[PDB]
């Protein structure tokens, strides 16, 4: 998982 | 850990049931003295292979590697703090090419650039008022949680994008909301004045992820 992306 | 202090200002914070109030005047409870220095703006959990990579407010950049160490670029783009399993810090530079830590410095270097070209910054509309390091985290399914090094701790909602940044030093709460917006709250002032439900509930799960960083000490 990773935060928020553009 | 300071995570004991953060633990009675939860406590006391939720026992004076701030949205149970016939008037809330949650705007009251505003200090902008008390906005945070520090928080993660990006991270990536890769921690089955790689380790978990974020960064911070200020661009610097930070690995936790699965051998327990950990390597801290700072926003000089240069810099390294380096620390070992026993708590060991040491001081070195990318451009001198160190011989023993090629291969962190590379990782790094990916967390880095995958952040960099795939995500959004946390709190980029914020102006904050030594650096820490991510000492603890892990992740729920409705939620990361993110304790720093300065006693922060930083929970990220995933399913409205929703975050609090708990400094137990001001023992105050800064909280974004899924409009991006923000606002700084003395915890005190919030027991006095009131909040929001939203709010309320989100310092309720707050308290029993504290409560979890504490147990599993």
């Amino acid at each position: 998982m990773q935060s928020s992306p553009l | 850990c300071h995570l004991s202090d953060m633990l009675q200002q939860l406590h006391s914070v939720n026992a004076s049931k701030p949205s149970e109030r016939g008037l809330v005047r949650q705007e009251e409870a505003e200090d902008p003295a008390c906005i945070p220095i520090f928080w993660v703006s990006k991270w990536v959990d890769y921690s089955d292979k790689y380790g978990l990579g974020y960064q911070l407010c200020d661009n610097s950049v930070g690995v936790l590697f699965n051998d327990s160490t950990r390597l801290i670029l700072y926003n000089d783009g240069d810099s390294l703090q380096y620390i070992e399993r026993d708590g060991t810090e040491s001081y070195l530079t990318v451009s001198s090419h160190p011989n023993s830590l090629m291969k962190k410095i590379t990782l790094l270097k990916y967390f880095r650039n995958y952040m960099s070209e795939h995500l959004l910054k946390a709190g980029a509309n914020i102006t904050p008022r030594r650096l820490p390091y991510l000492r603890t985290w892990f992740r729920t399914r409705s939620a990361i949680i993110l304790h720093l090094s300065n006693g922060s701790v930083q929970i990220n909602f995933f399913q409205d994008h929703t975050k609090l940044i708990l400094c137990p030093l001001m023992a105050a709460v800064t909280y974004i909301d899924e409009k991006r917006d923000f606002r700084t709250y003395r915890l005190s002032l919030l027991e006095e004045y009131g909040c929001c439900k939203e709010l309320a509930s989100r310092l309720r799960y707050a308290r029993t992820m504290v409560d979890k960083l504490l147990s599993s000490r």
